[PDB]
């Protein structure tokens, strides 16, 4: 029961639970919609000084019009982000454009559901949130070690899941200019991660509908810090 | 299906025309033969339309994937080598295409690829049925010390001289200019008409 | 749980841990960037006198422009280094040149992640560091029995992981000429491995950007020893 | 597509020309036909351009892999045997190539490989369409006691005599000299022009 | 843990250990380089008188320019020696000659590493030493039930591993004529195997660089006995 | 350990042992060389009177120039003898003649080694001895549930293994005419099987070099009985 | 050990034993040769009155010149009899005639030996006797859940194995006319099955060499009853 | 490639010749065309040499396997049916052979098999290029009441009459006699020469 | 591509020539056509060069493997049967070769194998384009009582008479002599020149 994906005595998949507690041990990250787009801010806690600070990136691009920040086991994260990249390229070859970002999150969620389903393989112990604009508009998703997806206006992931989601539950405003949006996001990241009495400079990207992708540099994030 | 591409000092000028005809009968008087496959790279297709468009989609997707997962653009010689391998894996069930690749990485390059997979870099190149007329004009007026405006005038003069003697070519002229400072820039139709009017040509 | 790669009661892959303690039992090796390149020094402790000293090499070349020194189980090390060699040759045939060394470490890390992932096979109990120049410049990587990679300016591996990384954490300078760089590396290798009250002549290679590969001989390393 | 390669006392001299033409129409006046595949080994391709370049990439990668994992260079007879097996596994869906392999391991060797896989070592060899003119010049002036400078003069004289009677050959002349002391050395263009001027030839 | 190749609680492959104690139960054999070649002497303890003494051979030829003597389970020995023979013939057909004998020992070692790696098969419980000349010169190798290879000037294998290797550790001289070399080898074989108070006539072969293979007959070995 | 072919805690394959005790429960049979050939005598203990005495044959022919008598499980015996027959016919088609009988015993021994090696199959619980002349001359082999072969001048198999081999160990003479050879063989079969105080008429075949195969009839064996 | 076909601690295949006790629980049947042919009599104990008495047949034809009566599990019996039918038809297609009935029993016995041999399948819990004339003459076989075959003049199978074989052991005469043969067979079937104090009308078939097959009707067997 | 085989009362006589020629040019003047495939069975091949010898090896091995594992010889009609199935499974990529099978099980049989797989039993048969001359001789002198010596004389007379008019046949004559009492017996060369001398023929 | 091989009392003499030509144009004046595949066995290839060399490597490796794992040499009839099976498995996608196998096991043998797989033993044999001239010389001067020196003179005379009338043959003459006492011995060039000078021939 507790070693391979089969049913409980009462309706619980034990390995998929253990994957959820594996993604509760990760690094926190969040994202929210603003007036004409969506942002993604990862905490980046550069621990030692030998780590090449800006070369490690957890906000990774799937396309010029879908991005992803992840949390959980970092190896399964990298493999799953590469699968999402090649699936987006498949849709670009077949239909001509990435019309729906919901299709892109659903195919990745089916890939995670398969190893939730079969024996002889463990579930992907990783959780991701996707963000970008499509023909419909700004979308913000979530993913689960079972393959469950949900659409949000503001969500979190990681070790500071619950504290950030509590602050977002209290203080989020729906239509919001980009500057005040990234300020609210940083206050959310602060209130949770200020238990080690430090935050750091985090990493943060943004899109407004019509434009391409823009990841900030080291200097711009410290003005909002 | 007249195509042309020349190099200058830190610039690549690539120009085509637009007429689709596979008979003695003109199907369409307005087609697309000049594409953009990267930030600083273009490609002109000439030959069979279906195979050409499939190669265009395959190159655009793979260049975009490489750019996203490496954060640098692919070099032009690597683009030509990749496309040469893609054409030469199927050399017995071939593609009926004949295409050019031009771009800027540190110096301007123009590659000319045939249907079997042989890619040879040269200064200026021209594919199609009006290619002998284009090589006749460019043999007697091309100079390496020319400026960007004189190059734009030269390719318009060459294609407009090929349009008079080749029955399978005609229509408006696409012109795209690739520069390291400004990127891939495609010249507007009224500017091309102003060039044609100040030179003294028709249509 | 403790016998095949499945999840813990709390978020731990037990076999991948046991592989990490297998690579803690190995021979120590390290490497660091200097002003225009990167070096790799392995400890070589030639135990008996019947071992053909210079023919056993742990600094092995993947290409003329990527090298690798390993630690852990030596058989899995040899198999993984040969996979890295043929993958580098695949990229040379396909694209024309080895443009990114990060691609080369990521493909090998995916190969290790697969046997971390599936059942019916144990994880690779081996850890490697890669070093060389590409179009970007000097790079120095690390690899983990889970497939985790990290980019460093100076790192270690083996039995003297923690003591060497402590000395590197204190005394590393970023831009440094080659002679003082190999001197700092040897002092690092000393401070850990001088618990058996001996070091030996170690093996050490270097590149400066523009040139090919240069492994020292027996006579040159003893001047810096 | 004139190629030539001769041996001397502890030297191999290999020379080609540069013109790519598959019509009665000259595509490119500057191509590559002389490659370096190892530290002390060269190879001249002549035939179909795509298949030639694919064989060049396949040989360079495999020679480099062997050199890295064995720490010694591959012998020339082993290179010719490997390439013969690679050509003869597909002898019914063949490659349209005809190539030469020359190098130095302990004595200078030149191998001549055809499109089916038969490799025969000989003293001097020549492939291409100007090969009868090259064999006519080398039949009457070659001597084993010649020096390195006289050999460089001889291959230039042979290719310049083949360029006058063969319509498919022309352009500048690549010359590469392989020696155990100095390695693979390719002679500069101004030195080749000085040779041509002091002999008394044109272009 | 103790029944299929998976990791220990601390970094040990239990089945590959049990294969090493299976090859410790075998018959002893050794070999050493001399001035211009290398020899291989197996102990041959012809137990009964019904065994056809000279037809059972543990010094078996892989080629005219690589030989092998084995120790351990004799069936796995025969299968592995036949794999080495056909691999040598593959290299002769592909490249034209057997340029490196290290290639031949590495391919066989990879074959043993595979069944060390995968489940559903036990490791090869056999150890071999290879000897011969190549373009580089005289080489003498060893093989391990994990696939570990090492290059020696003088080594042993079998039940008298440790006692022979102790005598070789004390009394070996590097450059040595063939007669004194086979005398030193027989003294090594004696000092260990003279615990059953008998040795026998052993089997012994030799090469000097340039020539082909020469296995002694019954009469020549008793002069050095 | 005791249920599928894996290693012991000390170097023993338990299933191959259990196959050896399965072949110790069989019917006894033996064979020996004489002056210009080799004989094979099986005990045949025709238990009931309803068994068709001469139609049950344990001395079975593989070819006109190799024969085999078996002991152990009779079903695995029949399957393995049929494999030996079709392998001999393969060599006749490929090369033109059965040049070596040692090749024929080695291929069958490799077939038994495979099911000794892999899981998901039990070992062949059967032992055989092969006899016949080739270009080399008279040969007499043995086979083992592990695939071990040995060449003899005189050997046994079955329930009376040890008692017959003791008598053969004492009283065998190497060069011996056919009549005294079959007399010595019958005395060997007697001394063991005369514990049920009966022998019976046994079955016995012979070859002398140059001729084909000759199995005796019922009347000829009773003269030597 | 007791659940899948592997070896015992002493030389016993436990599943093949359990199949033998499965065929000891079946319905009794027997057969014997007479002067120029062979008969097969099955007991048929038509238990209820709703069973279509003559349509259930345990003496089933494989061909016009081989028949079979079975005992054991009835489903595996039907599948194995159908395999024997199509194998006889294969030999008729390939060679032109069913020259040996021993070939037909040996192929079916090999089919049973395979599932005796491999894991992931249970042995066939069924026993059969075959009877018919070939070019050699009248033959009577037996089959075993291991694949063991034996040739008889008179044999039995089923619940009344031992009592019938005791009566056959005492009172069988070799050359015997058909009428007295079927009388002796019915007395054999009586002496065992008259423990439920009833026999019934049994089913019985016969061949004399030269003719085809003749199964009796309901009226003819009661004259010999 | 003249072959012949006749039946008598409890005897089969099969005779061939020996010359291998596939041109207007004689390769070998001494070949093998008459084989023994069982204790009481022979077979004559005529057609393509390679396919013939492969069929000979395949039949000899399978007959020997059947004899060993059944302890009785295979009947002649079963031999012809097996060989017919072996030839007819590959009837679109065929064998270029034409062969005869003769033997004794209880009565003498001769079967004649073609390249597609049709086997027809007849009293006497003849394959090859001299088969019309052999059928012309055997049409006018064959009788069922002949003895074994007269049959041996008749087949020698028939083949020696076919050797005079067919350019592709010649050489010495193999004769084999199959009897239930004596088995497969092949007659010696001096006895065949004595037959030829007492009849009055040459060579 | 003249080859020859004759037998004597306990000796086999095999001789070829050396010229590689597949046009009306001579590529190489020095090739290899006589190989050694075992201790007491040689083989001459004649036909297509690539397929010939592949068959040479395949036979040498397999003969060496058999010798190592059986400790006896393979008999000559087994060598010819193995090579016949190897050629006849692919008879529809064939090899364009025609080769001879000669050796000594207990008596001297020479086998002649064609491209389909038919191997026929004969006393003397000759393959190539000069084979009718060689068969014309050997028809009138061969005797079984000749010695080893007279045989060496005879094969030199035969090949030197075939070199005068066949345009595709010429060059120096390889001669190899196989004996049970001395093994495979290939005669030196100065000894062959001494033979030619004492007979009275040229080149």
């Amino acid at each position: 029961d507790r070693a391979i994906t089969v049913f409980s005595p009462d309706g619980r998949l034990f390995q998929v639970e253990y994957a959820r507690e594996a993604v509760k041990k990760g690094s926190t990250a969040l994202g929210m919609k603003f007036a004409n787009g969506v942002l993604l801010i990862s905490d980046k806690k550069v621990r030692s000084r030998l780590i090449e600070q800006n070369s490690i990136e957890a906000i990774q691009l799937i396309d010029d019009y879908v991005a992803a920040v992840t949390s959980g086991l970092v190896a399964d994260a990298r493999v799953l982000v590469d699968f999402a990249r090649i699936s987006a390229q498949q849709e670009k070859v077949t239909y001509g454009s990435l019309v729906n970002i919901e299709n892109l999150v659903k195919r990745v969620a089916d890939q995670m559901q398969q190893y939730t389903q079969y024996g002889g393989v463990r579930p992907y112990g990783v959780s991701l949130i996707f963000a970008g604009i499509d023909q419909i508009g700004p979308r913000l998703f979530d993913c689960d070690p079972a393959g469950t997806i949900n659409e949000y206006k503001a969500t979190a992931i990681g070790s500071g899941k619950d504290a950030v989601v509590s602050f977002l539950e209290r203080e989020y405003k729906e239509n919001l200019p980009e500057k005040e949006a990234v300020t609210l996001g940083i206050k959310a990241l602060k209130s949770s991660l200020e238990e080690g009495e430090e935050l750091k400079a985090p990493e943060i990207a943004s899109i407004t509908v019509g434009n391409k992708y823009r990841i900030y540099d080291q200097e711009e994030v410290k003005k909002f810090l | 299906t007249t195509t042309v591409g020349i190099t200058l000092k830190d610039a690549v000028i690539m120009a085509t025309e637009r007429r689709v005809t596979m008979e003695n009968f003109i199907m369409h008087k307005n087609g697309k033969k000049l594409f953009q496959i990267d930030t600083y790279t273009g490609m002109t297709i000439a030959g069979l339309v279906g195979d050409a468009q499939v190669l265009v989609r395959y190159m655009k997707a793979e260049l975009e994937l490489y750019r996203l997962q490496r954060r640098v653009n692919m070099p032009i010689e690597a683009v030509a080598t990749l496309l040469s391998n893609m054409l030469n894996q199927v050399k017995y069930m071939p593609y009926m295409v004949q295409l050019l690749v031009g771009g800027i990485d540190t110096a301007p390059h123009v590659f000319s690829i045939d249907a079997a997979g042989g890619s040879v870099e040269d200064i200026y190149a021209s594919t199609g049925s009006g290619s002998p007329f284009v090589y006749g004009v460019l043999e007697s007026q091309y100079s390496e010390k020319m400026t960007v405006d004189e190059g734009v005038d030269l390719v318009i003069r060459a294609i407009s001289a090929a349009k008079q003697r080749d029955s399978a070519s005609g229509g408006m002229i696409d012109v795209a200019v690739i520069t390291r400072k400004d990127g891939y820039v495609q010249l507007p139709t009224d500017q091309i008409e102003s060039r044609i009017r100040k030179l003294g040509l028709i249509l």
